[PDB]
């Protein structure tokens, strides 16, 4: 089956840019049946959805961090990336990359299905 | 956003007993729910998708129920390895959201 | 079985049968209306704003359906509201043997509805669990429920007719009473009363049969009349395919609405067939495109239904115009048009109310028991040629008689019933015979 | 107020009233046409090229509107062009008291239009500032302006009819002159002249009233005839709702065009409702998509208008077929159909021209002042039974008379007006009375 | 050329002409049907799945076309299937000079089709290389080929009628045989035989001309009748514009189908007008968008065709209802409606079969050779006023006669043909004259 | 309110690539109500429009320099960028970045509204 | 492109006077005009948008007029700070264009 | 007329990323009439189509190497680029960049026309 | 994909003779064919486009024919420079494909 592996700097200074990469093996990110999402987990067990990108490159972001965020994919290397800027101490969390299933699609829009599987998750600390 | 509330934040169940977990949505999420199991320090594992369609390779003891707003996950025979944090998740709306997680402690 | 033709034999009917033939014509259809916005956009403001960009399509469709619904009241008025005064039949049925109890209202019934209209209303039934019936439940006979009840059924609404089935039955009772009590006269003027045997006698004299034929066979004709109407009830009961034209209207309208509602389940190329999911599951910018696909499909569905109703309403209007013409000419008069008011020679007709329709019982005279007699165009008596005033010359084998065309009543050939023109050498087929002269026996004294 | 029925009393009218009832039928509608390309694509080549990809939709719509416009000339021809020769009434009105000046043309008027058609044309008015009128201004009565004038009004154009209102008035004058001077005969053959009192007498003899009734009441009947036509003018003037069928046609057509033009203001899901802005404000590649949305919406608007006109044109054609039938049967003849040519017994009708319509003035005989007399079906005199040749036996209380059905003219019961059939023991309701014999007094000398 | 009106002169026709006028009415149209899916999606599963999202549009359109096709069988049945029994004419034509060989079937012909229907079928031709004909080639008269043959012609299919042209010709032969052998009677009852000269004599007596007129001019009338029917053949052959109503139906239907098929060549805003190229040249995801544009355009094309056929089918149904009324009233009877069954006074009519239509040959009486005579409303003899029983008083210059209205047959004014009412001082225009009394010469002996 | 700040090399050799960046504060470049444009001013007071980019990334360029130019936006850092290649001495001007208001939009096209505000403007010299 | 011509390239107005500025389009720009003020060495400031709708915070002395092709900006009371370069600008067409600028000198 | 010139590393290690650039002169890659394609030729004279990019940036790839490949264009410098990852010894070929003509276009899709001209072709060797 | 087969892998033609080359498609490519000439070590040169429309500057001796599935390129007068590899190419489908190439040797 598919396997997802995160990569990125574990310690980033505040007001720097966080760059995370999730390399996908066993599937192509251009497969029409998937969307690729980022989710962060806090120590309080709280899961927050960051954003996802469709196989064709359409991105949707959480409004809580819409002005700070971008997600892109690279078909050459089969990975999708996260860039989060204006980092604060509140961004310290455990970032997961996950594969979602797209549902019914028509007229250029799609319904979502569940996330399966999740990546191993990378821990990012925002401190000086 | 559809705020998802999981009623018991913690749940203590004797081994071999029955565990009942509840998830409440802010508005109708229809059958578009999923239940994820996160053992300590590991990746979340999909237990249930749809309202109640059990995922492949999930023991028949895990059973999910509900539609619309009230949803219930039930564990029929608590083995020692079922101690985990269980998250409900809705994919009805874009901007998918997760519940607070129920930590199923075992006595 | 060809008819044998010869140039000097005529077949004259020696008897008759009175018969009654039933005719059924639709007059109206259920006054249904459909709100454009509530059908396309169910309680949805985003859909309503997108629909506003299409202009007058909703208001054009509402005008069309409202126009059809108003035509239905006009149709019923043009047919039944012809009688200006509510005449009533006498309580005693001393009509001389004619039994109208099958077509007159029954005081014993809970409604002033005749025993033939009882079978008519109990035999025309609308669809089971159809929206026409289902609407009757949420409306609960309360006019204030119309807005809420219409909301449940996707904007569909049924309007009550201006004439109820009870009022329509009352008009046919006035038409029936006027016919039995005054003949032609209540249709052209004041209701001039006339005894029914004398009225019937003038129906005979209209079709070309002398009036003495009726008065000498009055008991037999009354029995034939009564038996014929008695057969109508059995014919309607034992044959449920006799009310097919009225059921056809009801079935066509029911099938139109059912298809119109099921169109709401179609995707029409959008992402879903339910507006709530498009708005609650999708990005707010991404929803207008999907709603436009639904709006285009649902608007086209409504346009299709409206055009079909327009064409069908015209068809029913044509039938209603025919029923009004048959009311005036068959019921209020005696038609000389051959197959208009039944087959045979038209005597009279009786209107019976039916759901969204009318039933005519056409009483007609049918010749029977023909016999063939030798015939001649003229008679030679004194070098002059004698032609019948009315009727035909016939011969029973040795003697010549003059008789009426439609009944064998032989009479002695006389100057009274013949006229003289020309001489014997011109007419082809002329025959020599005696012509009686009533003055000679008086001078013979 | 029921009619009292008894088996031996007959109500016979002792008087009459002549009455005139007005009937109004639409015949045609304004010959409007709409160019598809000029409506959808206003002087725009980019829109025209995009529209070419839709195939024959424009040319199909142009054929439909052109077909409707040609039906309108056929309708007017079928109704009015029935008269083959332009007959004319005599200058002197010595018709025996009958005053036709209200329906005949006026030499004093600037047009050969009668004083009732004057009220008809002054009472049917088209919409104020309507496109039918507005088109008349840019056209300036010059045929060469049609292409430019049509360009202003979004392709809408009105075509002149093949028969002008002046020519249509001329045909009704020929129909009127033929009727007054020759009765039935100009409709079936050459115009056989006949004096009007004798013509009217045969109208009486048609409805079943003897001709001597007219000649003995000629002055009274002429007064009734004149007063009835005089009331028509007041009835039309004092009631502006009498020309509702003709206004209905004009209002429906005007409302159709107004809605068709206002559809050009709708966005139909495009970025703007004006083609110039889409082409001048937007990127040249980005314009085709917006124009397609406008083309789809405007093409659908035109299709809706065309289908409605097709259905409506069929409705007017049905009315025009009825007006042609009423012209032949009410004006050129005497109808036996009861409510066809007015209520009462039809005597004659007069056509009057009206804008896109015809008005019939139906002259009818209405019985009045009924009286009830004892009646019997037959008379016993010498063991034989006597039946009326024409009419009914009535009794004033002591003596028996035979009288015609529709007028109380009592006559002595005589062998001349009765015929003998059967004997006394068969007929039910037979009465004993004397039957006069004209030969006996001659032998009594 | 106005008619000179005077208050005391009447023009009476001294002669007549028998004339025959041809009337042509459409009755049905070719039973064509069009499969929605095979038209829009030619053997294509991807197009079929996309079309399923539009719901019932295909099945609604199939019901509409199937309904139209079934109306065509009803139309033909309502017109021709009126005759209940297949009567046959005698082999010998001893009808008294009347030659019906032009309208009766020919045993010499390969089909029992009369020499006028031979010209009718050889003059109405469908389009050259039209789909109606082209379908006949792939079908090869084999019913099993329908599915394959329909696949070639984009789903178009033509259905065979329930009554063949041979069976329709057989019904008109029964109608013709019944008319010639039994007159009115086969339409109202059993076929009462009557010699044709006597039958024709009663047609004369119907229009108001005495029967002795026929028997004294029987040879001349038969010659006029024969010559008139002889002119019909030349009139039809030398004028190919006489069958324009039947060709109009055929041309309109052919032009509808041709336009429907050519719509398949339009792009409708897609990338290509051929579905195979879209599917074989383009990316599988990129094809649905292009196919939807084609589906929308082709579905709208079919909807346009179906609505037009619905409106047109209603128009043909109206004409078929008129043909059935003319069959009953002109052929099975004698109409009193003036211009219904031809111009002039209606004597009789003959139905002739025609492709999807019927031709009526209306035999009518036309007055000719009018002469003007002085007339008076009444006669003063013994202070009493004498009125004609039937006819008019006329004066040849010195003597007064009483004559029938529609033919100059002068008779001596006698008590027999006059009746007395009133006195001389009341009637305006009364004249002094002698009234003959037949009893006086008998007493003069 | 919004503030726009240009940044880039003031001296670029001819036939090199010019890179200008306009960082946006107080608004997100992904806001659906704005388009972001570049305008250069010459010493002759002549203003020339270079090109603009919609909030969703649709770019429109002046045909006078269409083959040399590209404009892009970066949602992570809220800035839009200009790349002008094949530089000549005629490109020496004062480059402004400005925020425009989008007008009515329908069917994937938009009408324009006015530019307000303009950035401070950066001076670029093209010489060896 | 819609070439926009500003008629007076330079304009000398006494203080407290009236200044009239004209802008002419090559083709109809409708009401889609704007007037920008550029003081020496500073960013352009929007004075008028639409044909004549004055922007917020702009003194009522600035008034714009016109439609279609001819447009006119008028300054009703020339203060000392109104010395600047005024540009008309059209946003009717895509490919927005600017005028040549009128330098309003003050005597 | 137009001229196309390839550029890239002639020797790339296996499991490295190949980067080829085709600079276009005499035409703009944003011209609506063209698509820009990559074709590789093997020593067995076999020509294999790799992928093409439309003037507006729509890319289509050969399914034989869909998961390894990406093609992009840069309007500033008028060149389109190829990135091929997961290189093996089988990728040793002669890579051509060519200009194709677009055919009829409608509704957001285009038919293809012929390739004319081809670039000079660059030889790429995949070995350690 | 539409596999394109060129029948003669090699073709030996005397100078001044006639060379016939055939290309076969797996399915109908309609008129959407092209023929490319590749001299040894040089770029392919377009000879024919469409089914048979000769490109500008191509000698009239090169003639292409066919439609649908069978296509034929013919060289009417083999000069010394016509020795090359000739490829057919189809642009009917997206995912354009090339034939195997015919090497026209010259004797």
């Amino acid at each position: 089956q598919v396997q997802l592996q995160e990569s990125g700097p574990g310690l980033v200074k505040p007001s720097q840019t966080l760059s995370l990469t999730c390399t996908v093996s066993g599937d192509s990110i251009s497969n029409s049946s998937y969307y690729w999402s980022w989710i962060r987990q806090y120590p309080s067990r709280r899961l927050e959805w960051i954003g996802y990108i469709y196989y064709n490159g359409r991105t949707y972001y959480n409004p809580s961090l819409n002005s700070r965020l971008s997600i892109s994919l690279d078909t050459s290397k089969n990975h999708f990336s996260l860039k989060l800027s204006s980092l604060t101490a509140a961004d310290t969390a455990l970032y997961y990359c996950a594969r979602g299933f797209l549902g019914y699609c028509a007229g250029g829009s799609c319904f979502l299905n569940w996330l399966d599987p999740w990546g191993q998750g990378t821990l990012v600390t925002v401190s000086s | 956003e559809i705020i998802m509330t999981q009623s018991p934040a913690t749940l203590s169940v004797s081994p071999g007993g029955r565990a009942t977990l509840s998830c409440r949505a802010s508005q109708s999420v229809s059958n578009n729910l999923a239940w994820y199991q996160q053992k300590p320090g590991q990746t979340p594992r999909l237990l249930i998708h749809g309202a109640s369609t059990r995922a492949t390779g999930i023991p028949a003891r895990f059973s999910g129920s509900g539609s619309g707003t009230e949803f219930t996950l039930t564990i029929s025979s608590l083995q020692s390895e079922d101690f985990a944090v269980y998250y409900c998740h809705q994919y009805h709306n874009w901007l998918l959201t997760f519940g607070g997680g129920t930590k199923v402690e075992i006595k | 079985n060809c008819v044998a033709y010869s140039n000097n034999s005529i077949a004259i009917p020696t008897n008759f049968t009175i018969s009654v033939t039933t005719e059924i014509l639709p007059v109206s259809m259920t006054k249904t209306s459909v709100d454009c916005t509530m059908y396309i956009c169910g309680d949805s403001t985003e859909c309503s704003n997108l629909l506003l960009q299409y202009g007058s399509f909703c208001t054009q469709l509402n005008r069309a359906l409202t126009g059809i619904a108003v035509e239905q009241d006009k149709n019923t008025q043009e047919v039944f509201a012809q009688v200006k005064q509510i005449y009533c039949t006498p309580p005693i049925k001393d009509f001389g043997g004619f039994n109208f109890s099958q077509i007159l209202p029954d005081p014993s019934k809970p409604s002033k509805r005749s025993p033939i209209e009882d079978l008519l209303f109990n035999k025309v039934t609308l669809a089971d669990a159809g929206f026409i019936k289902q609407y009757g439940d949420c409306l609960g006979d309360i006019a204030a429920r119309d807005l809420i009840c219409a909301q449940k059924f996707n904007g569909l609404t049924v309007l009550p007719p201006l004439l109820t089935d009870e009022m329509i039955a009352q008009y046919t009772s006035a038409l029936l009473a006027g016919t039995i009590t005054s003949g032609w006269t209540f249709g052209a003027g004041p209701a001039l009363q006339i005894p029914f045997p004398m009225q019937m006698a003038y129906r005979f004299n209209g079709i070309g049969v002398t009036q003495n034929v009726l008065y000498e066979n009055q008991k037999l004709i009354a029995n034939q009349f009564n038996s014929a109407i008695g057969k109508i009830q059995d014919s309607l009961s034992s044959t449920p395919s006799a009310l097919g034209k009225l059921q056809d209207v009801v079935n066509q309208n029911a099938e139109a609405l059912n298809t119109l509602v099921k169109q709401l389940s179609s995707n029409f190329g959008a992402i879903s067939s339910v507006l709530n999911d498009i708005l609650s599951r999708l990005d707010p910018p991404e929803a207008e495109v999907q709603i436009d696909r639904l709006i285009t499909g649902r608007l086209q569905s409504l346009q299709t239904y409206v055009t079909q109703q327009l064409i069908r309403a015209a068809e029913i209007r044509a039938s209603a115009n025919l029923a009004a013409t048959k009311m005036s000419e068959c019921v209020l008069g005696q038609s000389k048009r051959v197959d208009f008011c039944g087959k045979g020679y038209h005597l009279m007709s009786f209107p019976q109310s039916a759901p969204h329709g009318v039933v005519f019982l056409h009483v007609t005279y049918v010749p029977a028991q023909e016999k063939n007699f030798t015939t001649a165009p003229a008679i030679c008596h004194d070098g002059k040629a004698h032609f019948p005033r009315e009727g035909v010359f016939v011969s029973n084998g040795t003697h010549w008689f003059v008789t009426q065309r439609n009944f064998y009543e032989p009479q002695i050939i006389t100057t009274d019933n013949t006229f003289v023109s020309g001489n014997c050498d011109v007419v082809i087929g002329i025959v020599n015979n005696t012509v009686y002269d009533p003055l000679q026996p008086e001078l013979d004294s």
